[PDB]
């Protein structure tokens, strides 16, 4: 049966599943965001307070890779958590109609905000695959400096700034993702009643 | 938009058509009126666009009754119409109550006819402000001005048109409450000559009218021997 | 731009553009000239034909034995206002047994045309008139405008290419007063000629004249009654 | 936007939006006991300055008919006047007091007059009309559409769904006019955002003796969970 | 859209009627009315910008009947129309029924007139508020206000204008203590409210005060020589 | 509860958090901006009044790296301070409706200027990561002039112009960022009442 | 206080601070534009009437560098003063509404002109950084000519034509920037009243 | 004062200054365009009757450089006096209003046509900088034909085809520029009344 | 004077100058378009039924260069003929107005078809400058096949595919061009009366 299939869908992804994501976001995700941000600052200070030589091209500090992998994990978790809410809203967009679409606009607005949170922030300043970017951009200069070796002094500082600006990028992207998550929380918690039941029939003036 | 009808409000409670109708009065030539101790005197800055028009065309001073005068600034057809309404109001007043209409009452009756045009979608507001002036032994001298919105207030001196600011800044200098009409004529002509700008627009005519003791409650055009004797003083006081 | 599709709408600068656009319909009609001496008032028009093998459109109209008009603009508005004037004059002869003054007719015309400027569902009258008459105050020449405004005039020309006639009249005003009828009609015809190209000139077919005075009712001279008034015009070079 | 226009689904949208103005007014309760009918509503003021003894949400139409509403009071004062006139027309013709159903019909006709023309909006009120005719009580519910419903109990306004389930679970016949007032006040106590005083509500009852708006003393009596 | 013509919105609201409450604050003035045990008082400020105006014509207090007085707040031309209609209704009431109209009834007549403008798209609503005062036979002094939407109610005190919330806070703070209300206490309360919310140190020229009392039920507008008597007593204590 | 989450969101970032940012921008950030601008205009004239050789390719001048780092540390704090106002506004956008959206439009217009501050004036002429591209551009000349070397004079003169242009760009970008900050201050101060509480009032005739 | 932060901004950037810019533009900047066009035409007519050899690749002509530095300084100053006018207008945009937006329209209209002058016309044909671009385009050909270099006959002419096309570019850009400055002057002088108090309209 | 500045501007750039340009365009510029269109086709027909070899790589054809320099001078002279008409129209755009903009529309409509003439049909198919575009490519081919040399003959015919194609480019660009100038002439002559005094203050229905 | 310029410009480009173009297009241009597609199909069938080796990389075919040169000569004439119609219509655009623009719409509608033809469909699938686009690619392949001689077979097959895909391209472009010319013929012949005199003012309702 057709309604049986629609029921099997709407029972697997319910309002409770979408609210379990909002609780976790408001509780732990934001503190993890702020932790990655303070860690990025803690790392950026070290590079700002350091001199680099040819020896620093022979090894990459694991302090930066740890923060980049933490941001990687955070981005992945938030992407899946947001696609859950998207799946909850999108299996309830009702029959297409010229009118009676005052709740459909709500669904499209919240889906647009979630699409923003995904694409405009996670990369799916800097996004999910910043670690690949860092390692490629550095592996260029590490070969240009070793061979034989290049006597360019500005290259040696450009290595240092590759190390620093990525921590800065993390520190800013986390600050922006916090705002986006805090906006999605309000949007859901204010509009959740017409995301589930968008249409409400009044047949009182019929006989 | 919110500025296409007088039946419409804006989110801050403004009706922009009524204001745009005042913008039309701001773009018209200047008329003034001063309440003396024993009468009222009107003066108008009458512009002559072409030399083909006779001396006496586009009269902007109107007799609404045998004790009331009217000066207008804005659209002139609208002013002629409102004069025709101010005439039938005073006519019906005498027909029903048997005596000359007061000016506080005529002003209210015309103000309401003007205000009625600020409420509907089928009509625009009027595009003319105007002053009324009367004298009676009991009611004394009186001067009211009426705006497109339908507001009406009394005055000791007033101006309407382009050089409103410049003219009231000169009228406040006058100690009008001490003087007579023949002495305020000189001042009325002097102000009209001060505020007129020959470069902004071409030559002009001076148009004056009176009501007071010296006319016995009869609104009259000023004679020529006095209008010239005041236009001369206006020229001789421009040495400043 | 978008305060133009209705006459009940002001603009932020304090203007009504439909009235200004109705005034542009007077510039689409042929040119007319009006002028007065101390004894007589004259209207001369230049008639225009649609097809060459048809008759010329009539430009001057009889309203009463002491008033007449020449029209530039829409024909229908002119035909309505003329029928208004005629009945307003008959209504005056019926009651008072006197001819209606011209000032009191043009005041009524203005009062009539003021309504479409203010109430919606009616069009402004897109016709201008030059009104020549004679009453107990002498001769009169009145201009009437689609703006419901009217002027008392020494002389005036309206219609297409009328600035030339106006410029002519503006420098000969000092002569019209003591001019006899022939000279006055000739000044009118020359002011009218100043509106044409250098190719064309005045002709019996395309000139109508209207005269009213003390001892003269409003007469109209159209085709062959005009040739006395044309004889005398200097053959202008360019 | 327009009222003389159907949607392709076949709906009248401005009527649906006029009902949204009823769904946001103050609550109003209605219960039909065996020997009477109760009408109760929330009459709460925005300050201590408002004199509550000057305007009334419970109004009489006749000796034996009375009203409450949810929504707009300006709209209510028109229908009060119209109902009071229609009752007098009926009396003038037949010299009998109008039945409670004919008034509802003739008032829904007035509400329907304002649904068919352009240049007029419908009423932003629903009514509850209590009566006592032919030894039986009556209670109706007129809507802006021009439609009426006879009820045994119902609630209109804010939280009109939970206030109705409360009645479905806490209402039966074999009651009388005093056991029903307690239930109506209990149904209003759900949505009362504060202490319920004698002056924050307004009550009216109908019976064999006719319609009467109770006084603040009688309200304070039963506000103690008494009777 | 749902804001230009008087239609309903999806949330059941009329925005052109809410925008007529915003026109009340365009005049830039504030009115206050207070009720006592034997009196009822209205107060407003009298702001002439020019010395060329006659101050006698610049007023917002009006006499509807000998026993009823008004103060109008909002657009000035709308108020004269509403006042003339109030006078016509008060006169026809007595012509028809043989006794003077109360305030309770005149107020709701004006409100019934105003509601038709919200339910019919012919005419605009009036951007004006109205506060009335009068002495009743059994009920005593009365203070009544009506709105552009057709809402009306009686009050112990109220205000109308820009400083209306910060006036109704002052008033509700003073009303709870329930002192022995009197003529002098009433006028002092009104003037103190208008002084606090404006912070202006009033002159007798900058306000106009209309009063009505059980002794003299005739509405009378006060003189500058009688407002000074109440103003001086304020500076003392 | 849901309202508990809303209120704990809004208690942490209130109006005063944003007024602190605006009051600090009006006082210290502007002064820092003109200071950086004067430093850059002072650095331009030095390189202008200097003939370059190959000795300037074997050494990167500290006096430009300092100005670029100062501009970077300024832009970081400007971004992180603007996100505070963004988070204060975006967690009060009320539930979606087809009307009563005047303050909503105010909110969106005041976000339409903070994004303008963040994107097209901050890099997240030139922006935050000027310091990496300066070095990656100058290295491309330093590796050519040193190798053997290269014998083009235009390359030396381009090294000089590279050192000069990035101080010019800092001066211009500071001149632009001052305008944007001064324009954000006015937009906040003239609209903060509709930013926090956009939808106001519930009138007595609805009952 | 909040309102003090407003006036402490609006008093430092007044109508006088922008009218001074307009006056100096009308007086001296136009003549400077004319002079740079003159010098670019001079150098362009000089290099057309010549014939380059391999010796030319071992020195950059200073007649071109001076002209490009001069245009660079001009464009820098114009950008600064344009941002001054932008700040003056932008600190006075009033609160946000749905109506009474006839002066905000003028504000955004003149800001469009200032943006058009800043972005599309100063590079911030060619704008501010023409000199380094010239130097890159010339360094490529120099290194390709000098090395056992290149036996191409067209490469030498390409160098010769770079050196002239850039003067052509400076000439055209000057001719174009004069027009935009002259347009901004008219816009300001005709709209400065609504650029200060666009919303003086109140009740009466 | 201010009006003195406005009049000093509008007296230096008048309708005469632009009518002179229109007359010169209708007089001599079109004949020069046609002459270039003749010479380009002559050179194209010449190069089609050729047989290229290694000898044609060590010598640039002066016949082509002449035509390209001629087209360059033409484009420059047309641009610099199109800017004259632009300034004429642009120092008369009246003050901003929401009405009475029927001449402002004419002004903008003619400035769009001037934009088409200026920015794309003169390169500010091919435009002003066609000679460098020719010599860069031909040098790129010569450097491989000469060397060790390349023996691919498609390269040798690509030389021929470059030399022919650029003459065809000029032949077509002249044809298009003639039309674009003939359109501006009419657009000016039919509208210079409204391009100069767009608004006319003559309102007789006031007092 | 000015009317002298307008009429001296309009009598030079008349309706006959466009009807002659239409006649020639309907008569001979379409048969030439057919003959080029015929020869391109012949050469395509020739290239398919053959196997390539090193000897093909040492010289180009005389068969394909002819087809491409003929297509080039076609497109040149079609462009130069379209621009005549363009000029005829463009020197008759009347003075700008906010009304009475129903013939101006026809003008701007046929000029859009001419714009779709000349600037875009001639490339001023493939355009006139296709012979160089063929030669550059075939040279890129030849220099790799000849050299060290690349022993990659897919390269030698790509040679054969370059020699066929261009014949295919010409065959398609000729069909598309015939379609567009047949469209322009109808568009001119059904609208030439308002393309010349778009406004008529026999205004009989004025006296």
């Amino acid at each position: 049966k057709r309604a049986a299939l629609i029921q099997n869908l709407r029972d697997s992804y319910t309002e409770t599943s979408s609210f379990a994501v909002i609780e976790e976001w408001a509780a732990g995700t934001l503190q993890e965001i702020e932790g990655i941000a303070k860690a990025a600052a803690e790392a950026h200070g070290v590079i700002r307070n350091s001199t680099y030589g040819r020896a620093q091209a022979e090894k990459s500090p694991e302090q930066l890779l740890g923060v980049l992998q933490r941001y990687q994990d955070l981005c992945h978790n938030v992407y899946c958590q947001a696609e859950t809410i998207r799946t909850v809203i999108a299996i309830r967009i009702p029959e297409h109609k010229e009118a009676d679409n005052l709740g459909v606009a709500v669904q499209h607005a919240v889906l647009k905000i979630i699409d923003e949170l995904e694409i405009k922030t996670l990369g799916s300043p800097i996004g999910m695959y910043a670690l690949r970017e860092y390692l490629s951009a550095r592996s260029t200069v590490e070969d240009k400096l070793l061979g034989g070796g290049s006597q360019s002094p500005s290259l040696l500082l450009e290595l240092r700034q590759i190390d620093a600006d990525f921590m800065l990028k993390v520190e800013l992207a986390t600050t922006h993702l916090s705002t986006m998550v805090r906006a999605v929380i309000n949007a859901y918690l204010l509009n959740w009643k017409k995301l589930i039941q968008p249409r409400t029939g009044n047949l009182s003036y019929y006989t | 938009g919110y500025d296409l009808s007088a039946s419409t409000f804006s989110p801050d409670g403004r009706v922009f058509q009524v204001e745009y109708a005042m913008k039309a009065v701001e773009n018209s030539s200047t008329a003034i009126g001063i309440r003396c101790k024993d009468g009222v005197v009107f003066g108008v800055e009458k512009l002559v666009l072409s030399k083909l028009y006779e001396e006496g065309s586009n009269k902007r001073l109107f007799n609404v009754d045998r004790h009331v005068g009217m000066a207008v600034a804005g659209l002139l057809a609208d002013a002629r119409s409102l004069a025709d309404i101010a005439r039938e109001e005073a006519s019906n007043f005498r027909s029903n109550f048997g005596y000359n209409i007061p000016l506080k009452h005529l002003a209210d009756r015309v103000a309401m006819y003007v205000h009625a045009y600020t409420l509907y979608s089928a009509v625009r507001p009027f595009g003319c402000s105007f002053m009324l002036g009367s004298y009676s032994v009991n009611d004394g001298a009186q001067l009211y001005m009426i705006d497109p919105s339908g507001v009406s207030y009394g005055y000791w001196g007033c101006a309407i048109g382009k050089a409103r600011q410049a003219a009231k800044t000169e009228i406040e200098k006058l100690q009008m409450k001490e003087m007579t009409c023949r002495d305020i004529v000189k001042e009325v002509a002097k102000i009209i000559y001060i505020v007129h700008d020959e470069v902004k627009d071409k030559a002009f005519e001076l148009e004056l009218s009176w009501v007071g003791e010296l006319t016995n409650g009869r609104h009259e055009i000023v004679p020529k021997d006095i209008r010239e004797e005041a236009e001369k003083y206006a020229k001789e006081s421009l040495k400043e | 731009n978008q305060y133009d599709n209705d006459v009940t709408v002001w603009s932020p600068q304090g203007r009504i553009h439909q009235i200004e656009y109705a005034m542009e319909a007077v510039k689409q009609g042929s040119a007319t000239v009006g002028l007065k001496s101390k004894t007589h008032a004259v209207l001369v028009a230049l008639k225009r034909a649609q097809s060459e093998l048809a008759a010329h459109q009539k430009k001057i109209l009889h309203v009463d034995n002491h008033i007449g008009i020449s029209i530039a603009g829409l024909t229908a508005d002119a035909r309505l206002l003329c029928n208004f004037m005629r009945q307003e004059c008959l209504d005056s002869r019926f009651v008072f047994d006197r001819p209606l003054p011209v000032s009191r007719l043009v005041s009524l015309i203005g009062s009539k045309t003021q309504i479409p400027t203010q109430r919606y569902g009616r069009r402004p009258y897109g016709v201008g008139l030059l009104i020549a008459g004679y009453d107990d105050m002498g001769p009169h020449i009145f201009q009437t405008c689609p703006s419901a405004n009217y002027f008392d005039c020494r002389a005036m020309s309206i219609g297409a290419r009328s600035q030339s006639a106006r410029t002519y009249l503006e420098r000969h005003m000092s002569e019209f007063m003591e001019c006899n009828l022939n000279e006055l009609v000739k000044h009118g015809l020359r002011a009218l000629r100043e509106t044409l190209p250098a190719e064309q000139d005045l002709t019996t077919k395309n000139v109508s004249i209207g005269i009213v005075g003390k001892d003269l009712e409003f007469t109209i001279y159209d085709d062959d009654d005009v040739s006395p008034f044309l004889e005398g015009l200097e053959e202008r070079p360019q | 936007f327009s009222l003389t226009t159907f949607s392709p689904s076949g709906k009248l949208v401005q009527i649906e939006y006029a009902l949204a103005a009823v769904a946001g007014g103050a609550p109003s309760v209605g219960i039909k006991a065996a020997n009477g009918v109760v009408l109760a509503t929330e009459k709460k003021q925005k300050s201590i300055l408002y004199d509550e003894r000057s305007v009334h949400k419970v109004e009489p139409i006749t000796k034996h008919i009375g009203l409450v509403y949810s929504g707009m009071g300006p709209d209510y004062r028109v229908l009060v006047h119209r109902a009071r006139k229609l009752a007098q027309q009926y009396y003038l013709v037949y010299q009998e007091p109008i039945p409670t159903a004919q008034l509802v019909q003739r008032v829904a006709s007035v509400m329907q007059e304002y649904t068919q023309s352009g240049g007029v909006r419908p009423f932003g009120v629903s009514l509850l009309i209590c009566g006592w005719n032919e030894g039986r009580p009556y209670l109706f519910q007129s809507d802006p559409s021009g439609a009426y419903f006879a009820w045994k109990a119902t609630a209109m306004g804010k939280n009109y769904v939970n206030g109705k389930t409360f009645l479905e679970k806490r209402y039966n016949e074999d009651l009388e006019l005093e056991d029903a007032i307690h239930t109506a006040i209990l149904t209003l106590k759900e949505s009362f955002e504060g202490q319920m005083t004698e002056d924050n509500i307004e009550v009216g009852i109908c019976n064999e003796a006719g319609f009467r708006r109770l006084t603040p003393t009688e309200v304070k009596d039963y506000l103690a969970a008494i009777a | 859209f749902d804001r230009h013509i008087t239609i309903f919105s999806p949330e059941g609201r009329l925005y052109q009627v809410e925008y007529a409450f915003k026109a009340i604050n365009q005049g830039g003035l504030t009115s206050v009315a207070v009720r006592g045990k034997d009196c009822a008082v209205i107060v407003t400020q009298k702001k002439v910008p020019d010395k060329l105006l006659d101050s006698s014509t610049v007023t917002h207090l009006f006499k509807i009947t000998e026993n009823i007085g008004c103060v109008m707040t909002g657009m000035t031309a709308d108020s004269r129309s509403q006042v003339q209609r109030a006078r016509y209704e008060a006169a026809n009431w007595k012509y028809k029924y043989g006794y003077e109209i109360p305030v309770d009834m005149l107020c709701k007549r004006i409100a019934d007139i105003s509601q038709v403008y919200t339910q019919n798209a012919e005419m605009r609503p009036l951007g004006c508020c109205m506060i009335l005062i009068g002495i009743d036979e059994e009920q005593g002094p009365q203070v009544y206000k009506c709105d552009p939407a057709g809402y009306y109610c009686g009050f112990k005190a109220t205000a109308a204008g820009v400083k209306q919330t910060e006036s109704t806070s002052f008033l509700e703070k003073k009303v709870k203590k329930k002192f022995d209300w009197t003529f002098e206490q009433t006028v002092e309360t009104a003037i103190t409210c208008l002084s606090t919310v404006l912070s202006i140190d009033f002159k007798p020229s900058e306000i106009e005060v209309g009063v009505v009392t059980v002794e003299n039920p005739k509405f009378r507008i006060l003189t500058e020589a009688e407002i000074d008597a109440h103003l001086v007593a304020l500076a003392e204590r």
